[PDB]
RNA sequence: UAAAUUAUGGUCAAUUGUUAGUAUUCAUAUUAAUUUUUUUAAAUGUUUUAUCAUUUUAUAAAGGUUUAUUUUUGAAAGAUUUUUUGUAUAAAAUUUUAGGAAUAGUUAAUAAUAAUUUAUAAUUUUGAUUAGAUUGUUUUGUUAAUGCUAUUAGAUGGGUGUGGAAAAAUAAAAAAAAUAAUUAAUAUAUAUCAAUAAUAAAUUAAAUUAAUCUAUUAGUCAGAAAUG
């Protein structure tokens, strides 16, 4: 929860949609949105999930944080 | 996580018409040897 | 966490209690302090001419 | 004499009591474990010093008790005890009234 | 103490029960004799007796 | 003075029962060993 | 006294003004609308505290029924009842002892009380303010005089002292012969 | 506000020959504990000689 | 104090002379104990000017070890008491099933002690004027303790406890029923070491120093 | 209750017992050899209101604070407000402070 | 005004006294007595009752002298009127014997711990099963639709 | 806007105001539907007077509900004619079955709503016909010759200066109050006799009158009148303090 | 009201019979600390700043709080707190002026416990007497300088060995032998 | 309520939170609580 | 180193999680929230005065502060025939940050002094100065409870030094020097950061004035419930 600054949802913005490995002995093809966004001043990078589905090109993404899923190191998950 | 990602509240019969729908629904025709006096009763 | 929800939703059964509906007295203000109005005067005859005035 | 105590069966009315409004029924009423109820003035033919007073000093704990929690965290049907509360059935069918 | 939205003083004393229309529970002619345990009698805390 | 009423106490189970003395145990009740002499 | 002054909030004088018996009571609801009675001076600062003096009561605004008597066959008690609770004794040092000015609503109040006069904006529409003329009040009070020896007393005992301490049982602090 | 103003003193007469009897009550009785108390100060002075 | 109003009407009206007695009666003896089997002599009343100090004691008991001190070191360390060490003193042995205990002695500590006594958690206690140490003789039952448990107020001493009437009046009041079980000993301001039930059958409290049953 | 009565609580009854003679034999054993005071007296005769009502007439009210009505303020400003004290409402007021109430 | 106060002196129900007008009743800042408010430890006025050690003392209703005081020197008036309990009193009272004794603190005390139990002398009446919506013989009147209990 | 949400204030006869979800929702379920014993017009025997005070043809133009159509009990909101008086209302046949709720304006007929009938305070024809002629022709005159001169029945009349209505109680018409109950103004009379603009001439004739016969206009000479006409025999004076 | 329950609210403008209004202010909100420094760049030297700060006084925690009951409310009694101050005059230097060391009480309620703790004063002495330990007595007053608000009230032990040592000639007190804690590692050879 | 406690209440490790938990050292502590017990008879008796 | 009671005196302390060998405030619960729902707000033109003037009307923009913010009758209340007095700036207690050290118009006395008077001066590890976050001391939340965790908004320098007090460049909802007005609390769609609504959420109806609103999502191995 370090980069949902304590705000209940966080918004940011899409840069890449890679695909990451889950962590044994779970498999699967994970994906995992290189996101963006700024705020006070600094400009931040966010490695999240996505859970939710995707219909029109929206860079518009509301990051809110989960639990831990089987891929190590990804704290954030779409709403 | 969150319920409703990838699709929302499945609206599924939401209304459930089945608890409803009485196709056999007891009319004028009561038994006057199993309803009441009244014919509302069972 | 709380990402759930209330544990009661705690109502009150309304019930009319025969006091409350018991019949009050009244007497409008009308009835102790007469109302009534200054038929029209020469420099303000018209309800034109008032609001001219005011 | 014992007092008047409040939040008995008789007392309380439905929505406190059970979870769902029941009719006042006169006449009938099972669920209070009651046959009939002929309803005279509350204070007239008792006598006068029995009526001793009113009782509420203590947790309606049918209705609302301190400290809540869910009795059993698994499954999730259960609430503190204080939630009993029939089913809710799929969309309402309402009869006409005769 | 007073006239802010908080206003304790007025409350600070004690003032008869003011049911002169629905302030929420039907106040003026629902007459509420367990409304006012269950409800309106300041508690000790959530759900312990009325104090 | 004792605010907490005896009147309302014990918190119900449902239908689980739970007994309760009226005034001392059942055992602590009959004393045949000692109206009748029947001791070492 | 102000380079740039509040607008609206212009009284007469001075930054902490004289005492006035005020009765606020918070903008909500009209259900939810009960007024806070006090004391306090005219400049204030935004809130109701800092030249706050004396909390005087509350009144309730809307006319409550006898739901804390009996139910009478007496009208004038089956009216509804408007209720208001005052600080007497403080109302009366603040006013009478340390001269506070009485606003008009608070007035409106009290008058009803019966510790002040009804006000002047009680106003009767319904009959016309008066005629003064000299001849009439000078004719008057020759008419009817009231003497010096009344009225040299009542002004005494109603602006000044008036625990007369009984000549007779001054007699009760002349002390007897032990010490007389 | 002549009224008014008769009242304002009214109420100097009221509130005065009100706080006269009643300081001089409130020292009848502050005075017995003012004694009281300079006593025992007196006495737990002996007892610790 | 109704036991004395028709208990003391005795006086003739006379204010009479005060009658002179043997050289001695009013003396207070001492409490017997045995010379030649024992903890410590009983020493006598005559050489009180030959008593020291808890803190600082004579020399008396040679035959017999001496209990020590109980001061911590540093700021880390809690200040224990002689009412802490005389609780775990007891707690240990009735833990060992133990009968006399040579149990530390100041005021409050005999204070406790004697109530303890008076309270039945103790077969008996005896304060040899030893200005350290006195002893306490243990009760047992069916095997166990009758101390089932006894706590200090504090585990600490630079924290004192003292305790509000209505603290020590929320004890003897569980959930409805007067409960004068666990004895509670405080010490009040009059110098007194009692239980909570004659500390709130006067109003009064005390510092906190044990709780026990 | 749970007090626990020292091993000899009862020797202050017990001699009081073994001392305490009686006139004649009804006065030692009565049954209201127990009722000490008035409340021991209406804690026995309080079921029994036919004797209670006799015995304590006081709990039984008879008398009260009558309704008194005042003489009223008089106004200087005559008739020109003497409807101003009058409304269709009762006004009731309770006075406050720090001593009252 | 004059006019006024003739008709007012003409009112019959006038010359009453409206006590809201007529005294400042305590006109000082502080009460006639502590009133429920907390105490040293915070003991709320209800957890409290004034006359306890909390308050101001109440001295020594005597005087406390040096040496040759009470001890034997002679006596007070508190030595004439005190009684010796054979001669009688000087005016007849009835007192009873049974309070006579109660004052003395020499009755044989009846208190209430050593009250048995209250035996249930008469049995009261058998309690039939009164019946529930949990004594139905058909689990279809208690199904979850209709019964959320047995009242 | 926002204020469309502030709830219709609620005074001390109405009892559930039914403005919110589960406010409605658990009485909306109630579907109502008229058999031949919820058929108030088979019940003519017992509540006559409820059959001949329905407007029928305001009910069923405006309604769609039908004089066949209503219930004893029926919970719908239709007009009515008063058949004392003659005033229009929309009443529900529930609140006066089960209440004998009605004609706001027929609700104070009776002097006063706590002892209604009690008063022996005289009628209107048998007492004064003066203001039989001046109330509005309603063809129930009948029977409102019969209403208490304490009546605080906001009766309808004819004015005599403008001829137009004004609506004004019986009581404060009349004048006289049954002993003991909120009294009216000295001149309610005076300001009442007349319409809500045309009872100002009325008054201020006999209060110029002493301007002129004075030179001074000062409200103290009723006053005056009465300690000059009515001297106090024996009062009783209370004994002084001072 | 407070004492009601979420569900069983319905109007949160009054308070119906009776209770503590007040608004229930939102403690829980996950307050954050956004590092805009690195672990090696500060631009402070002595106290790093690495994660959020409890803000307050009178509210920081452990909760420290004024207690006036201490050795001067056991000595004195005062009309305002910290009067009468009494202490081991230390330092005097300045000419005619005196700096006394004396204590308070800061009661930690959490703990159930106290610590006194230190502060050197400034305290006029006209006419110059007091030595560095002379156990004194400091009243206040009207202001005596920036920062002198106090003088000497008495003395309550003159350090005579002190009065002698000046008679003598001697300083009436040697000075501390080292200095402030320091970070560098002075070597000092012969 | 196995035993017949109508006035009682046992609290085990704090909080549900605080480890060891499970069905196994719940009836076990709570067993041995009830054990541990002395009646008031007892209690007393112990006392003299 | 004595028991005692004229019998409950002085007013409620009480802890409700399906865990997974064991050690340990530490995922899932409930409470208060936030995420979340338009039933509290709102307008412009301050107002008098003898007149190009003058009388009246003094702490919300930020401004970054932890040894910190403190002050009166002389204005006004405020009453007479005149000259009428001694009550004020000061303080005192509490002050943050992992790894901690030097700081500076300086300290005191003189002084109605010394831009160059006198001096062994003062702040600091009892944690100073710099820098960092931060509104400062009856308002909450949880808890049986010491706690832990909250409360807003208001004072950000002086420079013609006016005024009683600089707090003074627009941001009430105080009647503001003639009773204007209170038959009034209503306020249109405008806003700030306050302010918890799903108010009988489902059969018997609203002694109303008939006003707003058509009312819904969860899971379904553990553990209520599953198959195509
Ligand atoms: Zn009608
Ligand atoms: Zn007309």
């Amino acid at each position: 929860m370090w980069f949902l600054y304590g705000c209940c949802l966080r918004f940011v913005l899409f840069v890449l949609c890679y695909y990451m490995s889950p962590r044994l002995p779970s498999s699967g093809n994970r994906r995992v949105l290189y996101a963006v966004f700024y705020l006070y001043i600094f400009v931040w990078c966010v490695r999240c999930f996505f859970c939710g589905i995707f219909i029109l090109s929206f860079a518009l993404f509301i990051i809110e944080g989960g639990g831990f899923i089987d891929l190590p190191g990804i704290k954030y998950y779409t709403r | 996580r969150y319920p409703f990602n990838k699709r929302g509240p499945r609206e599924r019969k939401s209304w459930k018409h089945h608890v409803l729908t009485d196709p056999p629904k007891p009319i004028q025709w009561r038994d006057p040897k199993v309803w009441t006096k009244d014919l509302t009763t069972m | 966490d709380q990402t759930c929800g209330p544990h009661k939703s705690y109502k009150y059964t309304y019930m009319p209690d025969p006091r409350k509906l018991a019949p009050i007295e009244t007497t409008t203000r009308s009835e102790i302090l007469p109302l009534v109005i200054r038929p029209p005067t020469s420099y303000v005859p018209n309800h034109e001419t008032f609001l001219e005035k005011v | 004499w014992a007092p008047n105590m409040e939040w008995g069966i008789e007392n309380t009315p439905s929505q406190e009591q059970y979870q769902e409004h029941v009719p006042d029924t006169p006449d009938a009423d099972f669920r209070k474990q009651r046959r009939i109820q002929s309803r005279p003035v509350k204070w007239f033919y008792e006598s006068h010093y029995t009526r001793t007073g009113n009782f509420a000093g203590f947790q309606p704990l049918r209705f609302m008790q301190r400290r809540t929690e869910r009795e059993v965290r698994w499954p999730d049907v259960i609430n503190a005890a204080v939630q009993i509360q029939k089913r809710k059935p799929d969309a309402y069918i309402f009869k006409a009234i005769p | 103490k007073v006239d802010h939205f908080h206003a304790n003083n007025q409350y600070q004393h004690a003032w008869p029960l003011l049911s002169h229309d629905d302030l929420g529970n039907s106040d003026q002619s629902n007459n509420t004799r367990n409304i006012m345990y269950s409800m309106y009698l300041p508690k000790r805390n959530k759900g312990t007796a009325p104090w | 003075k004792n605010l907490n009423s005896w009147y309302a106490k014990g918190t119900m189970r449902g239908g689980v029962p739970r007994i309760y003395y009226a005034w001392m145990r059942p055992g602590s009740f009959t004393r045949r060993r000692f109206e009748k002499m029947r001791n070492p | 006294a102000r380079a740039i002054i509040k607008r609206r909030t212009p009284q007469l004088w001075g930054a902490p003004g004289a005492p006035i018996i005020r009765m606020r009571g918070h903008h909500v609801v009209w259900k939810f609308q009960s007024y806070d009675l006090f004391v306090e001076h005219t400049h204030k600062r935004r809130n109701s505290d800092a030249r706050l003096l004396h909390y005087l009561g509350k009144h309730c605004p809307h006319p409550q029924k006898s739901l804390w008597s009996p139910d009478t066959p007496v009208a004038q008690d089956r009216h509804l009842f408007m209720l208001t609770t005052v600080d007497v004794d403080a109302f009366k040092y603040w006013f009478g002892v340390k001269r506070c000015r009485l606003s008009m609503r608070p007035w409106a109040l009290l008058a009803k009380a019966g510790l002040l006069p009804p006000s002047l904006r009680q106003n009767s529409k319904i009959m016309p303010k008066p005629i003064f003329d000299k001849e009439q009040l000078m004719r008057y009070y020759l008419a009817n005089r009231k003497e010096e020896a009344t009225i040299e007393r009542e002004d005494y005992l109603n602006y000044k002292n008036s625990l007369v301490k009984s000549e007779e049982e001054r007699a009760a602090e002349r002390p007897v012969a032990p010490y007389l | 506000e002549a009224q008014f103003e008769h009242l304002r003193k009214v109420y100097k007469r009221q509130w005065l020959e009100s706080f006269r009897v009643n300081a001089d009550e409130y020292i009848y009785k502050y005075n017995i504990t003012k004694a009281a108390q300079l006593a025992q100060w007196e006495y737990e002075m002996q007892a610790q000689e | 104090t109704r036991l004395e109003r028709n208990k003391a009407n005795g006086g003739e009206a006379l204010p009479q002379r005060r009658l002179v007695d043997l050289p001695g009666v009013e003396r207070r003896r001492d409490l017997p104990a045995d010379p030649i089997t024992r903890l410590f002599f009983q020493h006598k009343g005559d050489h009180a000017l030959y008593y020291g100090t808890y803190d600082n004691p004579s020399l008396q008991d040679e035959d017999r070890i001496q209990i020590e001190k109980r001061e911590p070191r540093y700021w880390t360390y809690n200040v224990f008491t002689p009412v802490y060490d005389f609780c775990h003193r007891i707690r240990e042995a009735t833990e060992q099933r133990k009968r006399f205990v040579i149990v530390p002695s100041t005021v409050e500590t005999r204070g406790c002690a004697r109530v303890m006594l008076g309270h039945g958690l103790v077969a008996g206690f005896r304060d040899f004027h030893n200005d350290r140490a006195f002893a306490v003789e243990l009760k047992y039952f069916q095997g166990d303790s009758t101390i089932n448990v006894i706590e200090p107020c504090a585990y600490d001493g630079k924290t004192e406890f003292e305790w509000s009437p209505k603290m020590m009046r929320r004890l003897m009041n569980t959930h409805g029923i007067h409960n004068r079980l666990v004895v509670y000993i405080c010490r009040t301001a009059d110098n007194r070491v009692i239980d909570h039930i004659q500390a709130v059958k006067e109003n009064v409290g005390g510092r906190g120093l044990i709780m026990v049953h | 209750k749970i007090t626990f009565y020292s091993d000899r609580f009862l020797f202050r009854d017990l001699v009081n017992r073994r001392e305490a003679s009686y006139a004649n034999v009804w006065e030692m054993d009565d049954p209201y050899r127990f009722l000490q005071t008035e409340q021991d007296y209406e804690d026995y005769w309080g079921d029994n209101y036919d004797v209670y009502r006799r015995m304590f007439p006081e709990m039984i009210g008879k008398s009260g604070e009558p309704v008194q009505q005042y003489g009223q303020m008089p106004v200087w400003t005559g008739p020109h407000r003497q409807h101003a004290n009058k409304s269709q409402h009762n006004w009731m007021f309770a006075e406050i402070g720090v001593n009252v109430g | 005004r004059d006019v006024e106060e003739k008709r007012h002196s003409r009112d019959v129900v006038n010359e009453l006294p409206n006590p809201w007008t007529d005294y400042v009743s305590h006109a000082l800042p502080f009460p006639d007595r502590d009133a429920g408010y907390p105490d040293e430890y915070g003991d709320i006025g209800q957890w409290r009752a004034p006359g306890g050690p909390g308050s101001p003392v109440k001295g020594p209703g005597y005087y406390a002298p040096p040496m040759e005081g009470e001890h034997q020197r002679g006596y007070t008036a508190e030595w004439r009127d005190l009684k010796n309990p054979m001669r009688p009193p000087e005016f007849p009272t009835p007192w009873e014997r049974k309070y006579k004794q109660y004052a003395r603190g020499q009755h044989p005390s009846y208190d209430m711990v050593y009250a048995g139990p209250m035996p249930e002398i008469f049995p009261n009446r058998y309690d039939f099963r009164k019946p529930t919506r949990w004594d139905f013989h058909d689990i279809e009147k208690q199904g979850k639709y209709k019964t959320s209990g047995p009242y | 806007s926002r204020w469309s949400s502030v709830w219709p204030n609620m005074h001390y006869g109405a009892m559930y105001l039914s403005y919110s979800i589960g406010r409605k929702l658990p009485m909306k379920g109630v579907n109502w539907v008229t058999r031949e014993s919820n058929r108030l017009t088979n019940f003519s025997n017992r509540y006559q007077a409820v059959i001949n005070d329905i407007d029928v043809k305001k009910t069923e133009e405006e309604l769609g509900i039908t004089l066949q159509d209503i219930r004893w009990n029926d919970h719908r909101r239709i007009y009515w004619k008063c058949s004392f008086c003659g005033s229009s209302y929309r009443k529900s046949v529930s609140v006066r079955t089960k209440f004998h709720a009605g004609c706001n304006f027929c609700k104070g007929r009776y002097p006063s709503e706590v002892l209604r009938e009690q008063h022996q305070s005289l009628s209107l024809a048998a007492s004064a016909p003066e203001l039989i002629k001046q109330l509005k022709e309603t063809d129930k005159k009948d029977n409102l010759g019969s209403l208490a001169l304490t009546s605080k029945f906001r009766a309808e009349w004819k004015c005599q200066s403008c001829g137009g209505s004004y609506r004004a109680s019986v009581r404060s018409r009349t004048g006289m109050v049954e002993n003991g109950q909120c009294p009216l103004h000295p001149n309610i009379v005076d300001w009442s006799a007349y319409c809500p603009s045309c009872s100002w001439r009325p008054n201020m004739e006999a209060i110029a009158e002493e301007v002129q016969r004075t030179g001074q206009f000062l409200g103290l000479e009723a006053e005056s009148r009465k300690i000059a006409s009515a001297p106090p025999a024996r009062i009783p004076r209370r004994k002084k303090l001072v | 009201p407070w004492w009601n329950f979420q569900t069983e609210h319905r109007q949160r403008c009054v308070m119906m019979y009776g209770g503590s209004r007040a608004k229930n202010t939102h403690n829980a909100n996950h307050r954050v600390f956004i590092k805009k420094y690195k672990r090696n760049a500060f631009p402070n030297r002595t106290r790093h700043h690495w994660a959020v700060s409890m803000t307050g006084v009178l509210g920081q925690r452990p909760r420290r709080m004024p207690w006036p009951y201490d050795l001067t409310s056991l000595i004195f009694n005062q009309p305002r707190q910290g009067s009468d101050k009494i202490g081991y005059v230390v330092g005097t230097s300045m000419l005619k002026t005196a700096v006394v060391a004396a204590n308070h009480m800061v009661y930690y309620p959490k703990f159930n416990q106290r610590v006194s703790r230190t502060s050197r004063f400034f305290a006029h002495d006209e006419d110059l007497a007091c030595v560095e330990g002379d156990l004194v007595h400091i009243k206040q007053c009207r202001k005596i300088s920036k920062y002198k608000h106090y003088y000497v009230f008495s003395i309550l032990e003159p350090n005579i060995e002190g009065r002698e040592r000046l008679k003598l000639g001697l300083k009436a007190v040697p000075p501390p032998l080292f200095g402030y804690p320091v970070s560098r590692r002075i070597v000092k050879l012969n | 309520c196995a035993f017949g406690f109508q006035h009682a209440g046992c609290r085990i490790n704090l909080k549900a939170t605080n480890n060891p938990k499970s069905p196994t050292h719940t009836v076990e502590g709570v067993f041995e609580a009830v054990k541990a017990l002395r009646s008031v008879s007892e209690i007393a008796a112990s006392r003299g």
